[PDB]
């Protein structure tokens, strides 16, 4: 009979378990025997207090490095403001020790936990690359609660070394099964930011994770976009509870908040899932998340049913992670077929955008060829366009099965005249659909201004397989 | 940039 943790703050970890059903169903995974034994997670952030009384028992120097100062020791830099507390907070969400009379517990409270000190300094492309590519045959899961500025006007993603680190990680990492990269979708909600304008979250190689408040609402900081895959609980208003974790100076906090807290909880759940099946590939893990995540009682005004019967939202992806369902489904999971990529260059000539542009194209999705896709995973609309005020654009992509993905909502602060230079807007919302047939791209001016520009390239990139589908939900 |  499984005994739940006795830690003093565990009763305050409302998001891990409860009679109420407003939780990530983590205790159900624990009771199946999965607590993270043997799995290694690294927090890429401002350091990790490796001697914290609730982290020391799980700390893994092999999962750690200090890229900012070029040494092995990721100990945070102590300051009066406690600026460098952030990574320690994230770490405790994943792997705080259980049943030791201290604070609460991590989701994967028997996993090994490290940290890469890489934000406390100038974060160059090389710094990111060295962090994402750290010990990729030892570290299983990387968690990143950082990214490009959420001012609602930035378009920015991995530069060359960091993109190379993503491809190397998913290709050769974890014994060729692929590094698991978990990303926080962002805090730009107040600025009306779009997490599709963030190349890290918009990458197919990252599981981009959004947030729900305790009462099931879209938090003030949440960014909506089509690249988000799923959700975990985090903070909300001041009547709603927050996240309990290890804090700097060997303390315990009950007020960890924001997008920063959602990715580590997902990384913990993924750690339990990897314990249940160590043979899972980086793509396997995304399939599990899609199939098992739960929309129920998450409030949003944009829930839509996609072509295979799954509910999907731009605020939440496929919904809240469900640890018990993840670990259960992982155990007899059949590895997915190798990933195919079908490149479709859509345009025969540039197109003036004006007030509204619609581009319709019927595709065969590489019919007759080895990269024929009948079972979509990610899809990208790689767009090259000029426009005089970028943030007045709204961009939608409709799949042959009728699923309307918002690739870009209006960004009122985005005054840029730089347009988009082969920006690979990504959607997860047509996962498992057949991508053969008519695709529709809509670009519109959401303002009354007389804006002007031209779409010069539209590449539809489809990823997926040609086998193994489930009967739609 | 890169913000926490
Ligand atoms: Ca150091
Ligand atoms: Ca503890
Ligand atoms: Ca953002
Ligand atoms: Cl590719
Ligand atoms: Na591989
Ligand atoms: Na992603
Ligand atoms: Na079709």
């Amino acid at each position: 009979v499984y005994q739940e943790p006795t830690d003093p703050k565990f009763p305050q970890q409302w998001y891990l378990s409860g009679v109420t059903q407003r939780d990530l169903n983590v205790k159900a995974a624990w009771a199946q025997g999965y607590t993270g034994h043997g799995i290694v997670v690294s927090i890429l952030d401002d350091g990790i207090e490796k001697n914290h009384p609730d982290l020391a028992g799980n700390y893994d120097p092999g999962a750690s490095f200090d890229v900012n100062d070029q040494d092995p020791d990721p100990q945070p830099r102590y300051t009066q403001m406690n600026d460098n507390r952030h990574g320690t907070r994230c770490a405790g969400e994943v792997a705080a020790v259980a049943n030791n009379g201290v604070c609460g517990v991590g989701v994967a409270y028997n996993a090994r936990i490290g940290g890469v000190r890489m934000l406390d300094g100038e974060v160059t492309d090389a710094v990111e690359a060295r962090s994402l590519g750290l010990n990729p045959n030892h570290i299983h899961i990387y968690s990143a609660s950082w990214g490009p500025e959420d001012d609602g006007k930035t378009v920015d993603g991995p530069a060359r070394l960091a993109e190379e680190a993503f491809f190397r990680g998913v290709s050769q990492g974890r014994g060729g099964l692929g590094s698991i990269f978990v990303w926080a979708s962002g805090n730009g909600g107040r600025e009306h930011d779009s997490c599709n304008c963030d190349g890290y979250t918009n990458s197919i190689y990252t599981l981009s994770i959004s947030s729900a408040t305790q009462f099931g609402n879209v938090p003030w900081y949440s960014e909506a976009c089509s690249s988000t895959l799923a959700t975990t609980y985090s903070s909300g208003n001041q009547n709603e509870k927050q996240i309990v974790t290890t804090d700097l100076r060997q303390k315990c906090t009950e007020s960890h908040t924001g997008t920063s807290a959602s990715a580590p909880l997902a990384a913990g759940i993924i750690a339990l899932t990897l314990e249940a099946n160590k043979n899972l590939t980086w793509r396997d893990m995304q399939h599990l998340v899609v199939q098992t995540s739960k929309p129920a009682h998450l409030n949003a005004n944009d829930w839509a049913t996609n072509g295979v019967g799954r509910k999907v939202s731009h605020s939440y992806g496929y919904g809240l992670l469900d640890a018990g369902a993840m670990v259960a489904l992982a155990q007899n999971w059949t590895t997915v077929a190798p990933q195919r990529k079908c490149i479709i260059d859509i345009l025969t000539e540039p197109k003036d955008i004006g007030k509204r542009l619609e581009v319709r194209k019927t595709v065969t999705a590489c019919l007759g060829e080895p990269n024929h896709i009948t079972r979509l995973e990610h899809a990208q609309a790689r767009l090259t366009l000029s426009y005089n005020r970028r943030g007045d654009l709204a961009i939608h992509l409709v799949s042959p099965m009728g699923t309307r993905s918002t690739l870009l909502a209006a960004r009122p602060h985005d005054y840029s005249a730089d347009g988009f230079n082969d920006w690979a807007f990504m959607t997860t919302h047509s996962w498992d659909e057949d991508p053969s047939g008519e695709w529709v791209l809509e670009i519109e001016n959401t303002s009354e201004a007389n804006n002007y520009g031209t779409l010069t390239k539209f590449t539809l990139v489809l990823y997926g397989t040609a086998s193994g589908s489930l009967v739609p939900r | 940039x890169x913000v926490k």
